[PDB]
């Protein structure tokens, strides 16, 4: 979900560390 | 799957988006960006329990003649990390200070210890200054407790040594503070105020400090500093 | 009335004193001439409340009580063995105050502080800014007539001291623990701050609205401490210092000094 | 009466850390605008270069293995190494085994270019 990764008391470091983690688990899902 | 990849595109744009962003926060952190800790404020990140309060002695008689005036702590009470009751008091406080004064903030539950701190690291019990929490629109923000609603936070105040030198001023600030929670643990500004107005341009030592607790002249001692 | 001073002494519409009663098996009235060197333990017995309606004299010209006569004052089991202390607090000596009651077995578990507010310093601030350009302070206490100020930290009744201004008055709140028995109590019925308006002159003088606010703390924590039909004889509250201002009150031990 | 700059300086010197204050005892405000556990020191951008020089570019799971102990975040390497080689997304150099003086010369040249297509940001070459 793009709500808890798009908090405003996140980082820009922790937000994109969460982004990249989401267009892994979703890259994941694209192959399977 | 054509839902999944649209969303595979739009976190695409959010991680250019906030790459950009990222890259324009490090930027200016790298050229000229200046953090809101102030610039004569002494930051400590280390633990009570093993930090060599005989460097900081020995920093502070070298550096500027004397010893603190004014001691601060916000002590994590045992009910981020906390501290026994015996691992506050083992603190050398006594090293830290001849003449001056000390400011423990006391919960409820830790209050007549507090008293007790005070009383065995030398200080004598004279005063105490209350924070009474503050709503937006001006009334009490009240708590919980067991006998009462808990909406105060006091900060118990012990002297010592000669304070009557022309450093210390008298009938000044108040006990009271009537400030909004703007945090956690976040105590006001107030009581950096009141200090000040207590010691005008004195040696100020702060045990359990935060980020937002540094300021000028303050050596601020935290675990996340 | 939206303002600031006019908020927080809204408590005061809804905690007006009552009238004393004139039925004799409500109270009980006792009059001694030294307190302190009294036995109350034969005036009293298992009372819940305790609240010691004390004047510290802290400085020597002014009058009061000090902490040997609170050393001196025999708190008993036989009296009040398990409830709650009710004393007037001073910054000077509350460490020697909860030294002297721990060592009569009572423990601290609560602070209630009134957070002192100015009359004389609202209206100072009313008259600088500008009904009320001639008005006693103790006239605003009474007719509940008090200037809009918005900002409240500015007519706190900083009174003189050495240190920090004195600017609240704390009822320091001291249980002795019963393992035999149970105190029966309501939680969290009340906070353990409310503002109160004082006068410039007299910060240790409580309104009668803040002493009633200070009365129904008490009841409203220990409710089986209150009158009831099964207390009558063998009443659960008392005050000692007792004055007619407000004393004279149900299900309540009065012990005057000196009358 | 102390001048209360100097003072500082020194206690800082001799007391704090040195991510708190820099080496002429001035506060390091880069410490305190990050969140506590994640500065990037300069140690870490040693160490970051390092890693390029030795692995390639991408290869952030052996480099955070070998030079910062496993105590990073891979997608921090990969933005700090996006920063030192001036492209928001580093496709082209994706395993390359870049040293310091080609990193350095790489980044003027993206500076440069970046200037000639007038989309620079942040210093960094937008796409
Ligand atoms: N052993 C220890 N040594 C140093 N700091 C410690 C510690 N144990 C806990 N702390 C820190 O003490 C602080 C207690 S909370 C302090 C709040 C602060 N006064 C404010 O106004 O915001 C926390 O930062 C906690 O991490």
């Amino acid at each position: 979900t793009l709500e808890d990764i798009e908090n405003e008391k996140f980082t820009n470091l922790e937000i994109l560390t969460h982004l990249y983690n989401l267009k892994a688990e979703i890259v994941r899902r694209l192959a399977e | 799957k054509k839902g999944l990849q649209g969303l595979l595109q739009d976190i695409e744009k959010r991680i250019l988006h906030y790459k950009q962003l990222f890259f324009k926060e490090q930027n200016e952190i790298a050229n000229g960006k200046r953090s809101m800790v102030p610039d004569n404020s002494i930051p400590i990140c280390s633990d009570v329990t093993k930090l060599n309060f005989q460097a900081l002695i020995d920093a502070q008689m070298r550096h500027a003649g004397k010893m603190f005036d004014v001691i601060m702590m916000d002590p994590p009470w045992q009910l981020y990390d906390s501290l026994s009751d015996e691992k506050i008091q083992n603190m050398p406080i006594q090293s830290l200070q001849q003449d001056g004064f000390i400011f423990v903030w006391a919960i409820n539950a830790k209050y007549r210890v507090t008293i007790k701190m005070i009383e065995n690291w030398g200080y004598k019990l004279v005063d105490e200054i209350t924070w009474v929490k503050k709503t937006v629109n001006g009334k009490i923000a009240k708590g919980h407790g067991f006998y009462l609603q808990h909406a105060k936070e006091s900060c118990l105040i012990g002297v010592k040594g000669d304070v009557d030198n022309g450093r210390f001023k008298k009938n000044i600030a108040s006990d009271v503070i009537f400030s909004e929670r703007r945090g956690q643990s976040q105590k006001p500004e107030e009581i950096y105020q009141y200090i000040n107005q207590l010691c005008p341009n004195g040696n100020y030592l702060e045990i359990f400090a935060r980020r937002n607790n540094l300021h000028d002249n303050w050596v601020s001692i935290g675990n996340e500093l | 009335g939206e303002d600031q001073l006019s908020l927080l002494l809204k408590w005061r519409s809804s905690y007006i004193p009552p009238q004393k009663p004139t039925n004799e098996d409500e109270y009980k009235k006792i009059i001694c001439k030294d307190i302190s060197s009294e036995k109350l333990e034969q005036h009293a017995g298992d009372v819940s409340a305790l609240f010691i309606n004390i004047k510290w004299k802290l400085s020597e010209g002014q009058s009061g009580k000090s902490i040997e006569d609170l050393k001196k004052l025999a708190i008993s089991d036989k009296l009040i063995n398990n409830g709650i202390i009710f004393i007037w607090s001073e910054k000077e000596i509350l460490s020697q105050i909860v030294d002297v009651l721990e060592a009569k077995g009572f423990n601290y578990i609560e602070n209630f502080m009134i957070n002192q507010l100015s009359a004389d310093k609202a209206l100072e601030m009313q008259r600088k800014n500008q009904i009320w350009s001639d008005i006693t302070p103790e006239q605003c206490i009474e007719q509940e007539k008090f200037p809009p100020n918005n900002y409240v930290q500015d007519i706190f009744v900083n009174s003189e001291y050495s240190f920090f201004r004195k600017s609240k008055k704390i009822l320091l709140m001291l249980r002795k623990f019963n393992k035999d028995a149970q105190l029966e109590l309501r939680h969290q019925r009340t906070s353990d701050i409310f503002f109160d308006i004082f006068e410039q002159n007299k910060p240790n003088d409580v309104s009668k609205k803040g002493m009633e606010f200070v009365y129904k703390m008490i009841e409203t924590l220990l409710p089986k401490a209150n009158y009831s039909e099964e207390n009558k004889g063998a009443f659960k509250m008392m005050e000692l210092y007792a004055d007619d201002k407000s004393q004279p009150r149900k299900g309540w031990i009065s012990v005057y000094e000196q009358e | 009466p102390l001048d209360f700059t100097q003072y500082a300086k020194n206690m800082r010197k001799d007391l704090s850390n040195q991510d708190i204050c820099l080496e002429d005892g001035a506060l390091n405000h880069s410490y305190f605008l990050t969140k506590k556990g994640q500065y990037w020191t300069p140690l870490n951008q040693k160490a970051l270069q390092r890693g390029i020089e030795l692995f390639g570019v991408g290869n952030w799971k052996e480099i955070n293995y070998d030079e910062f102990s496993g105590k990073a975040n891979i997608v921090e390497l990969e933005l700090r190494t996006c920063m030192i080689l001036g492209i928001n997304d580093i496709t082209e150099y994706y395993g390359k085994k870049i040293s310091e003086e080609e990193q350095e010369e790489i980044k003027k040249s993206n500076i440069a270019k970046g200037k000639k297509e007038n989309k620079l940001k942040d210093n960094i070459y937008q796409k």
